[PDB]
């Protein structure tokens, strides 16, 4: 006895996913309305036409039991029904694998040449035939409810000119995560990978999460969003596997932007449902270096991290490569105060005897969550008294509230 | 089809039954011999079955040929 | 085979005359031989993107007995119309494939 | 009561016919098909009936 | 515009064309992983449904009477039972060896095919399928290592003949260590590109596993399929996950993880030959590795990646600036003297921005003064950040 050979090279599935299939049509250029493209659109028409005379004669003296429809109910009795739903566990053959069932018995079953072949990979979840156990399909897996906690399904409705005063963190987190996507001439030209990674560090309040809405605002690609504490997992080896999938998923959907808020959160608290101590910490953080920067190869996933912070977070992590960019966001000054309470008063109805100017030294250390904050908080006073007008007196609740007690 | 064209290139109100008849049980009510036949019924033509013919005129009698059991 | 690739897309009278003298003193059974296949072959190198130049050819291998003469004048038209995009002759040519015969008669 | 004692007599045929199975559906797909998880037999693509 | 309309007529007609055709021929479903009705054998499909018989799989136990004519085998089918069956008149005795899953008939249970063993999805999936877009050429000041490294992993690989004559049994484990950054995944993807044996990759996270014994496991099964190849190659990437020395710190501190390393070791050099495994591991922080991982015959070449010189600082400049619209006077060795101690992603960084910096400026070519605030901005403005200064003292 010889073992069987498969022809296939690998184990694994096609990487292409979600192409056009069979309507690739040639790309015709230029897009112009000219009469080139006019005659490439002709050509294509006549082998159109030319495939359609083909496949209509071959139809039609073709036998009755070959028929399309003949043989798409020809493969449903071969299915059968009900078809279970087992998991692939290795392919043997080109045409022989073994599955398991859902009860956790395996068998050595036959492959039809109806399947798929190339969704075929270990442990994807397979329709065998409920007698035979034959492989008769593959599974198109539904979406993970984790795919979904990532997915960012709405865009936020914050847009860079709603911030104020962060023209350079703009400009430089476009550059890394908006131009290469709207213009990548630019690069291609310049002979350069775009910027590979970006962290927005700075005080609390500064608009780093702010930044990071704006950017999935005016964004054409999938954003995934995870905050650096939900990274620490209750069991051993959960932390990294989150990881390893998180990326997996930002692969599946690319272009995508992963956004790693409050990363430091992973190191800087401890719970005592990580069952693993620090080591645990560490081992989630060596799968978070091999995913930013590792072995395996990167499609078009960009990572934009965020934290107060940055000197909790392993060094190897924002390293070079992994994160290019580490985009400071200091303080607001005087200026970038008064766009501030401009741009969080703008839909207000402010009083005659309300000054900004005021406002803008309420404390030295003011940023723009604490000036938002004020805002929201006069409004609700405002809103106490039944008015639609903010006063002077709101606004010095306000800051007493927020600020103080 | 041929090649694709490419871009260069009174029913009658009665009936005469024949002798012998099929005649229905409901067509016995509605059949009625022509009026100018040579031949009239004794009993009425309704009441169905073998019926004798009183016969008009003495010309020649042209019968019905029987035919042979299969 | 030769003499097609030095004359290749030159339309040589004596390549061509030659090649068709051979192709029709070959008898029936002579031409069931595979090898017999390259003698269009060279006659269509011999033609090799001409187009419309094989009207005479194509009259001439008239003559020659089937199921030989539709492989020649297949190979030869389509040897003539090498890289041109024609689609009338693609449609022509797909016509010939529609019509399956249940080998002998289908080598064409 | 005729009709009462005919409904009696194949009620008795009836109640030998095999019980259908309690399943949950995962999601409908194309084709009027089903993915269902039977209660203890894990998940099966079925078909659904035409009432 | 005088053929928009034509335009739109004719690209109408080829997409109710397109739609007619996929109407005979298929391409519908894709739900439920049907192939295209090209691919279909269907009297093909029918004959396979009925002449080969499901198989179910089973594990062989004990062989009793094999000697005699009539040797019956003991099997273990998973969860279903355990039967004693015979063989098939169509297998041979001496294929069935005790201990191997095999696969039988459900009616009898006879044995009718031995069977490969059973590896782990999520162990058959670390095996690199799609070679990465490095080569040697992509490394730079990196010379002694990268032959070092060929030497030991694509040498004895590629011409075995001039081992085997001299007697010479070469290193089966190189372990490269240095600071981020300094090249060791990419000299590693170098490897994988180039070699033509089995590949794979383990991330050292990838072997921390939920359950008490489940890493050692699948370093056994990943050893167990590493070795049903003539010639195979493992990266074990940041080793340092679970490569870490042993310590008893009263709790159970890292034991699992202990035990892992210790499997690990184990398989590497034990009682049972390795095999024709050659492992590689790279790791930023060597000094936490346990003694006996770092011992020749497990970890026998030991290639420091340390940061670049100034001639290999020259070399990863014109590297990463090979493809770059850089202007014709680039003093490129002056770029590489203003970086005493960086590593080659600085390097890389250096030249990305000093192209931003073009960009930015609406400029197609990148000019001196740009790549001088590329260094400003990168290995001064980032210096805060950078991992290279503590990380030198654990290598
Ligand atoms: N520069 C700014 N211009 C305008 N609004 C700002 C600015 N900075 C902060 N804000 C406002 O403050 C709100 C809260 O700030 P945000 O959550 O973005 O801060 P952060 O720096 O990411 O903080 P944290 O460190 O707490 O996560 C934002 O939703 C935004 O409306
Ligand atoms: N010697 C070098 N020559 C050329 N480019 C280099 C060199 N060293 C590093 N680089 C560049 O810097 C990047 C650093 O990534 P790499 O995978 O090599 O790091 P590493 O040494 O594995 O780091 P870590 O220890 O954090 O895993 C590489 O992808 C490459 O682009
Ligand atoms: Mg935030
Ligand atoms: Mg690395």
């Amino acid at each position: 006895y010889e073992p069987p050979v498969p022809t296939r090279v690998g184990k694994k599935k096609k990487k292409t996913k979600g192409p056009d299939a069979a309507s690739k049509l040639p790309l015709v250029t230029p897009h112009t309305q000219c009469r080139l493209k006019l005659l490439k659109l002709e050509r294509i028409k006549d082998y159109l036409l030319m495939e359609e005379e083909f496949i209509r004669n071959q139809e039609q003296m073709k036998p009755l039991e070959e028929k399309q429809e003949e043989e798409r109910s020809k493969v449903d009795d071969l299915r059968g029904t009900p078809m279970s739903v087992g998991t692939l566990e290795e392919i043997i053959d080109d045409n022989h694998a073994i599955v398991s069932t859902s009860v956790g018995s395996e068998h050595y079953v036959s492959i039809l040449s109806f399947v798929d072949k190339d969704l075929l990979e270990p442990g994807c979840s397979v329709l065998l035939n409920h007698k035979v156990h034959a492989v008769i399909g593959v599974l198109m897996d539904d979406t993970d409810p984790l795919v979904t906690v990532m997915k960012v399904e709405k865009a936020p409705q914050e847009t860079y000119a709603d911030i104020g005063g962060l023209d350079n963190q703009i400009q430089e987190i476009k550059e890394s995560v908006e131009l290469p996507l709207t213009h990548p001439e630019y690069y291609e030209e310049m002979g350069i990978k775009p910027p590979k990674g970006v962290i927005l560090y700075g005080p609390p309040g500064t608009g780093k999460t702010l930044l990071a809405k704006a950017v999935a605002n005016q964004t054409s690609a999938t954003f995934l969003r995870v905050v650096g504490s939900e990274l620490i997992q209750k069991y051993l080896g959960d932390g990294p596997k989150l990881v390893r999938e998180l990326f997996r998923v930002a692969e599946e959907h690319a272009p995508s932007i992963v956004f790693i808020d409050e990363i430091d959160a992973i190191g800087t608290k401890r719970y005592d449902s990580n069952s693993g101590g620090e080591r645990e910490i560490q081992r989630t953080m060596l799968e978070l270096l091999n995913q930013l920067d590792g072995f395996d190869s990167r499609g078009d996933v960009k990572v934009i991290m965020a934290t107060n912070r940055i000197e909790t977070l392993d060094p190897a992590l924002i390293r070079p490569g992994r994160i290019d960019r580490k985009i400071e966001f200091p303080l607001p000054d005087e200026k970038t105060k008064k766009r501030i309470f401009q741009i969080h008063t703008s839909r207000m109805t402010l009083a005659d005897d309300v000054t900004l100017d005021d406002l803008i030294m309420a404390k030295d250390d003011l940023s723009g969550a604490d000036i938002k904050a004020i805002c929201t908080e006069a409004g609700l006073m405002a809103l106490r008294e039944r008015r639609m007008k903010v006063t002077n007196e709101d606004f010095k609740k306000s800051k007493e509230n927020v600020l103080y007690k | 089809v041929s090649t694709a064209v490419l871009s260069i290139t009174p029913e009658p109100n009665f009936q005469l039954l024949d002798n012998p008849a099929r005649v229905m049980p409901a067509q016995l009510k509605v059949l009625t011999m022509p009026e100018t036949c040579r031949y009239q019924p004794f009993k009425p033509l309704s009441i169905g079955g073998i019926i004798i013919l009183k016969d008009t005129s003495e010309d020649i009698e042209e019968l019905v040929e029987p035919v042979a059991a299969h | 085979l030769a003499c097609g690739m030095i004359a290749v897309g030159s339309c040589n009278g004596d390549v061509t005359s030659t090649i068709l003298q051979t192709i029709m003193e070959k008898s029936e059974t002579e031409l069931k031989d595979t090898y017999a296949r390259w003698l269009p072959l060279g006659l269509g190198l011999n033609h090799l993107g001409k187009g419309e130049a094989i009207e005479a050819i194509l009259a001439a291998l008239e003559v020659v007995s089937e199921p030989f003469r539709s492989f020649a004048n297949t190979l030869v038209d389509v040897c003539a119309y090498a890289g041109s995009g024609n689609v009338l002759k693609v449609q022509q040519l797909l016509h010939i494939c529609s019509e399956h015969f249940d080998a002998d008669m289908g080598a064409h | 009561l005729n009709a009462k004692v005919r409904l009696l007599r194949e009620e008795l045929q009836l109640l030998q016919e095999q019980g259908s199975y309690v399943g949950e559906v995962v999601r409908a797909m194309d084709k009027k098909k089903v993915l269902v998880k039977v209660h203890p037999e894990g998940k099966f693509v079925v078909d659904v009936d035409k009432n | 515009s005088t053929y928009s309309r034509q335009i739109k007529q004719v690209e109408d007609d080829i997409q109710q064309l397109l739609k007619k055709i996929n109407e005979l021929t298929g391409i519908k479903e894709s739900d439920t992983g049907l192939a295209p009705p090209a691919l279909w054998d269907l009297a093909a499909d029918k004959q396979t449904l009925q002449s080969e018989q499901p198989l179910q799989v089973a594990r062989c136990t004990k062989i009793i009477n094999a000697d005699s004519e009539d040797p019956k085998y003991i099997i273990n089918v998973k969860q279903f039972a355990k039967f004693v069956v015979d063989l098939s008149d169509q297998v041979a005795p001496t294929d069935i060896e005790e201990g191997m899953r095999v696969g039988v008939d459900r009616n009898k249970y006879q044995i009718h095919i031995p069977l490969p063993p059973k590896i782990d999805p999520t162990v058959t999936m670390m095996q690199v399928e799609e070679k990465p877009d490095v080569t040697y050429s992509d490394v730079g000041g990196c010379k002694e290592q990268i032959e070092k490294l060929r030497e030991v992993v694509e040498t004895p690989l590629l011409h075995p003949e001039r081992f085997v004559n001299l007697g010479i049994e070469p290193p089966k484990g190189v372990l490269l260590f240095g600071p981020p950054g300094t090249g060791k995944t990419l000299c590693a993807r170098a490897v994988a590109n180039r070699t033509d044996a089995c590949f794979i990759r383990v991330i050292g996270s990838e072997l921390v596993q939920k359950y008490v014994g489940e890493g050692a496991r699948m370093v056994r099964e990943l050893f167990e399929m590493a070795r049903t190849k003539k010639a195979c190659l493992i990266f074990f990437d940041e080793i340092d996950a679970i490569g870490g020395a042993r310590f008893d710190d009263g709790a159970g501190g890292d034991n699992e993880v202990q035990r892992t390393m210790l499997e690990l070791i184990n398989q590497l050099d034990g009682f049972d030959p390795r095999g024709n495994i050659k492992v590689l591991m790279a790791t930023n922080r060597p000094d936490t590795l346990d003694p006996a991982l770092m011992r020749p015959g497990r970890l026998d070449r030991k290639i420091e990646f340390s940061l670049p010189d100034l001639e290999g600082r020259t070399h990863i400049f014109k590297i990463h600036a090979r493809s770059m619209s850089v202007e014709r006077d680039i003093r490129f060795e002056l770029l590489a003297r203003l970086c005493p101690n960086s590593t080659g992603a600085e390097i890389r960084s250096v030249c990305t921005e000093a192209g931003m910096f073009a960009i930015r400026a609406r400029r197609k070519i990148a000019t001196e003064k740009d790549f001088l605030e590329a260094v400003n901005k990168v290995i001064k403005s980032y210096a805060k950040f950078s991992a290279t200064p503590r990380y030198m003292t654990y290598n």
